[PDB]
RNA sequence: GGUGAAAUUCUUGGAUUUAUUGAAGACUAACUACUGCGAAAGCAUUUGCCAAGGACGUUUUCAUUAAUCAAGAACGAAAGUUAGGGGAUCGAAGAUGAUCAGAUACCGUCGUAGUCUUAACCAUAAACUAUGCCGACUAGGGAUCGGGUGGUGUUUUUUUAAUGACCCACUCGGCACCUUACGAGAAAUCAAAGUCUUUGGGUUCUGGGGGGAGUAUGGUCGCAAGGCUGAAACUUAAAGGAAUUG
């Protein structure tokens, strides 16, 4: 067991997909790239192959660092939000394991209330 | 143009030994520098880890520790017990359509001045026969499990320090208890203890902390 | 409760009210329990406990105010102090 | 002259055997005869003169001091008071917002009363009438009537004259006027209603 | 024709027609 | 009998200064010139006597508060926010 | 005409129940009325299950399911196919399938 | 850039808008434990040999 | 960020994310139903007090003490309005950025009043079950909540006992439901909208073609916005209601 663990928090969101990595602890960020720091046509931002391309390069890095098996907290922006993944989190934790790195402990952390504030759109809603 | 992966070191953190893995992981600092020290930046940190593998089972996967930095002693850290919580798989998964859940929670100083909160969460059950189709609770017997919930979770925390509670909250102790004595009132599976939280620290206590470390 | 018990004392047992009448009943022993309200002061509250630990009496802090105990006592005044005698019914010498 | 009543506060004197008095901006709650703790090492109470590095985060403290010792210069007035804000433990200062919405950090030593100073409410009276506020000024200061500058001549005041009563020249004086010049809105970042955000 | 501004043009209706009734009263 | 319909205590100020300030000095004067239940005491015998000052004349007591009441709004949330900081300092 | 006997949903016999957001549009629609669907997905989807367990320390462990329950109003349901309008006489026709 | 090369399983059905894009499973004809969902442009028979310019996007329904 | 795709804006003075900790306010999800309670509007965190309350049980009690209600009174969602104390999130007005032939509109970013609350008004809603209220009878069923009763029933365990839960059968009350029509209806549909020309159990309101018009004016209430009461002149052959075919 020469394998030293870190975490990856993937917040797939419908405008962007965020891979992160951290330590064990909290602070003292790894590396983190974006899909909509990727590429740029600005709706591409949360595209899966986005995603794919922001897990790679996070999979690099790492690999560059050492730091090899990988807790996963993937969540959404949650609240009184969407509460759901978008594309970015599956093919990103799909390019995650196809990297070469190594990942456990998947759970999901997405935050979400007991009963929060309003939601934006007003009673009769974002009526397009 | 800097590359601060040339200047962040490695420390391997240790856990308190209850737990059968001593060892977790390895964090990382900047550097140990004048006027802006390792230590100091490492100071605060709190761990999250998977029960299994701490307790090397696989069984336990359903919970979480978390652990508090408190100590570093070259190139080697101490870890402190902070709180606990399920997993939101095992709490959703847990939480059916058609059964109430019994929810309770209260707090406590114990022995040693350590506040605590302390959740804990039941749920109703069929009983092998039942043709209704949901059982739920009247809500004067949820009452009475509140009561004997409160009452035996007061009496096996109060009389005791983290030693003792991490000694019974690893292999379900209390539930185990609160199973067998609330069998007289209603059927309840998925007893559980699903939320501890740390709410005020004592003075700093390291010498238990050495009590938890130390061997080895 | 107390405030149902309080009113069986006053239906079937004995009493005093007063702080005075309190004082003279404790000096004379005929008295067993003391009831303070707590919006007493805290001199005559403490004066009380003194003179409790010098008679061997119960005493106990009824929650409220004088005008929660006139209530508690039937009584449309304020009584800081409510000396029970003998219950009559109550098991409230017996409890607490 | 003030609103805010005053407790005149009986101590100890510890070096020599006489009773040495204080007068207290009072809080509400505190009242006669009330047993009232100074210093560092006491409880934290209604009434009582806690530091702010032994005050928690989030406590509501009046009179507070500005600089350690100087015997108190915040939030003095009828009905004001001193949230705590949150601390930064080495090189000792904590941060207060002060009654004015402002975001100070001031000395962990510096002391205060806690609580809400007493006469709270005093504004929301009118005054109604030319007697009251002449005597509320006549017991601070000679700064009642005023006569607007646009009704003197234009000899007393930079905006008299005219065969009306109107000004000309703007009326948002900057701060590098000179004196005599700064008679109006002095050196105003916006004018007009604010129909508009706190802007901090 | 239509009842609900009927209704919001009946009470600005109102308001004008109060008005100059009690300019003239 | 009945004084008057709606302006009470307000039989002082007459005809003049306006209907709404008449209002707000009725409702401020009431609190201010109304008695209050002395906690100390448990009677109904508090005065005011200046911005703050309200004072118990049977048992001859003193308390700082509001300048219109024996307690404001803000008093109430600083006694209950004074008491939850201390109990959390007990703890 | 009274198109429903039960109206939208299932109040009968409560008066005021809280109103509820919808999850695509956020329209504030109680929550008797307003289409409940409750959806579970693995956290990873059909075809990556065998990369995972192939990259995977911790050999046979688990796999754990995001749980959601989303609501839903009338108008989204309709326009994003979560519900089809049905015949006059399938309106009674309560079965899911 | 390491070339893909696969291989026909079954084809499932003509989709897209205008309805010219088939999607075909293939094998990636060294891996027989790996199958994958895959659209095509033109026709699509079975068994025969594809080549990818890249294994991992496996897109979906176009509509 | 944000969107249908964008731009307003925020960013090397480190924006978004991460972590730690604290504060602030509202909220009370997952349990969440063709379930409960309340006169309705309405009410979902624990715990305590405060008083209430329906139903059930009753070889208790009093013995018509009732049913329905003009004038009259209480409560009365939300928006309002009068001053506080708060004031986080969302957010009419407003600002812009979009979309457009134009957009003072939907879409985007903010933003006051509000949202929250204390004290005081207001008295309205699709306050909708668009079905007055009390009564008696008329048809099949299975689930449901609360109470009761029975069972050589089950279980819990320490051992049968004490329950408590579960099962079977009944009964009262309860929110509903599923089938048929004896019936009702103009019809959709209905266990009440049935027991109506074969026409009458007690009783309260309401409508009399459509507009005009909830306007006029008189009256009262209200700080005000407005409430309750409320026509006429004149005009027009329709306004409509379920249902069939296109």
């Amino acid at each position: 067991n020469s394998q030293v663990f870190g975490v990856a928090r993937i917040y797939a969101s419908f405008n962007d997909t965020f891979v992160h990595v951290t330590d064990l602890s909290g602070k003292e960020t790894i590396a983190r790239v974006t899909g909509g720091m990727k590429v740029k046509a600005d709706r591409d931002e949360s595209s899966p192959y986005a995603a794919m391309l922001a897990a790679q390069d996070v999979a690099a890095k790492c690999k560059e660092v050492g730091i090899t098996a990988v807790h996963v907290k993937i969540r959404a922006t949650g609240g009184t939000r969407t509460k759901t993944p978008g594309p970015g989190g599956q093919a990103a934790l799909r390019a995650l394991a196809r990297s070469g790195l190594r990942i456990g402990r998947i759970e999901d952390v997405t935050p979400v209330p007991s009963d929060s504030t309003r939601k934006k759109g007003g009673r009769r809603g974002r009526r397009l | 143009v800097v590359d601060p992966f040339t200047r962040k070191e490695w420390f391997d953190i240790k856990a308190p030994s209850t737990f059968e893995n001593r060892n977790v992981g390895k964090t990382l600092v900047n550097k140990s520098t004048g006027l802006k020290s390792a230590s100091d930046a490492l100071k605060g940190r709190v761990v999250e880890v998977c029960l299994a593998d701490l307790q090397g089972s696989e069984d336990h996967s359903f919970r979480k520790i978390k652990l508090r930095v408190d100590e570093v002693q070259g190139k080697n850290l101490l870890t402190n017990f902070h709180g606990m919580d399920f997993t939101t798989d095992k709490l959703r998964s847990m939480v059916r359509k058609w059964q109430t859940l019994i929810e309770a929670n209260v707090t406590v100083k114990t022995s040693d001045d350590y506040v605590l909160r302390i959740f804990a969460i039941a749920f109703t059950r069929k009983q092998a026969n039942q043709v209704k189709r949901h059982s739920y609770a009247q809500s004067s017997h949820i009452r009475a499990i509140r009561k004997v919930i409160s009452e035996i979770l007061t009496k096996e925390v109060q009389g005791s320090t983290l030693a003792q509670l991490t000694s019974k909250l690893i292999p379900e102790v209390i539930n185990k208890e609160i199973e067998n004595a609330t069998k007289d009132i209603f059927p309840l599976q998925n007893i559980h203890v699903r939320k501890v939280k740390l709410l005020k620290q004592p003075k700093f206590d390291v010498g238990a902390l050495m009590a938890l470390h130390g061997e080895g | 409760s107390i405030n149902q018990k309080l009113a069986l004392v006053i239906k079937s047992g004995k009493y005093t009210l007063g702080y005075k009448s309190t004082v003279k009943s404790l000096r004379q022993g005929k008295s067993k329990l003391i009831i303070i309200a707590a919006n007493t002061p805290v001199l005559r509250k403490s004066e009380l406990e003194y003179y409790a630990m010098l008679s061997k009496t119960k005493v106990y802090y009824f929650q409220g105010g004088n005008n929660e105990l006139g209530t508690a006592v039937g009584k449309l005044f304020r009584v800081g102090v409510v000396s029970i005698l003998e219950a009559g019914d109550s098991d409230i010498l017996t409890t607490l | 002259g003030r609103g805010a009543p005053l407790a005149k506060v009986v101590f100890r004197d510890p070096y020599k055997y006489r009773l040495r008095e204080e007068i207290f901006i009072a809080n509400e709650g505190v009242h006669t005869g009330q047993f009232i703790y100074a210093g560092k090492k006491a409880s934290l109470n209604v009434g009582n003169v806690l530091p702010l590095g032994s005050v928690p985060e989030g406590t509501i403290v009046s009179n507070v001091e500005e600089k350690p010792g100087d015997r108190g210069a915040l939030a003095r007035a009828s009905g004001n008071y001193v949230i705590i804000i949150g601390h930064n433990p080495d090189e000792n200062k904590t941060r207060v917002r002060l009654p004015s919405g402002a975001k100070k950090v001031i000395s962990s030593d510096a002391r205060g009363v806690i609580g809400v100073i007493a006469g709270g409410g005093r504004v929301d009276k009118p005054l109604l009438k030319a007697g009251r506020a002449f005597h509320k000024y006549r017991l601070k200061r000679n700064s009642w009537p005023k006569t607007r500058g646009v009704a003197m001549n234009p000899v007393d005041h930079p905006h008299g004259g005219g065969n009306h009563q109107h000004i000309g020249k703007a009326s948002t004086i900057s701060r590098g006027a000179v004196s005599g010049q700064k008679a109006g809105l002095i050196a105003a970042r916006r004018t007009g209603l604010l129909r508009g955000s706190q802007k901090t | 024709m239509r009842a609900k501004w009927r209704k919001k043009r009946t009470r600005r209706l109102k308001r004008k027609r109060r008005k100059v009734r009690a300019r003239s009263k | 009998a009945k004084r008057t319909k709606k302006v009470g205590i307000t039989g002082k100020y007459g005809v003049r200064y306006g209907s709404s300030l008449r209002r707000q000095v009725k409702k401020l004067e009431i609190q201010q010139h109304a008695r209050y239940d002395c906690s100390f005491c448990g009677k109904k015998t508090v005065k005011r006597g200046a911005a703050g000052i309200w004072t118990c004349s049977c048992c001859k007591k003193t308390v700082a508060g509001g300048a219109y009441t024996v307690s404001t709004a803000a008093a109430a949330t600083v006694r209950s926010t004074i008491r939850r900081l201390r109990e959390m300092v007990e703890a | 005409p009274k198109k429903r006997a039960s109206n939208g949903r299932n109040k009968k016999g409560r008066g005021h129940v809280k109103p509820v957001r919808c999850v695509n549009c956020s329209k504030s629609i109680p929550k008797d009325k307003a289409i409940k669907r409750m959806a579970i997905r693995n956290i990873v989807e059909a075809a990556a299950v065998r990369d995972l367990s192939e990259a995977s320390v911790y050999p046979e462990y688990a796999l754990p399911k995001t749980y959601n329950k989303l609501h839903y109003c009338v108008s989204c349901a309709i326009h994003a196919r979560i519900v089809r309008v049905r015949s006059r006489e399938d309106r009674k026709n309560r079965a899911p399938p | 850039t390491p070339v893909t090369l696969a291989k026909v399983i079954k084809v499932l059905g003509r989709t897209g808008s205008r309805g010219g894009v088939t999607q075909v499973r293939v094998e990636f004809l060294e891996d027989t434990s790996r199958t994958i969902v895959r659209n095509v442009k033109g026709p699509v028979r079975e068994n025969d040999i594809l080549v990818l310019m890249e294994s991992e996007r496996e897109a979906r329904r176009l509509r």
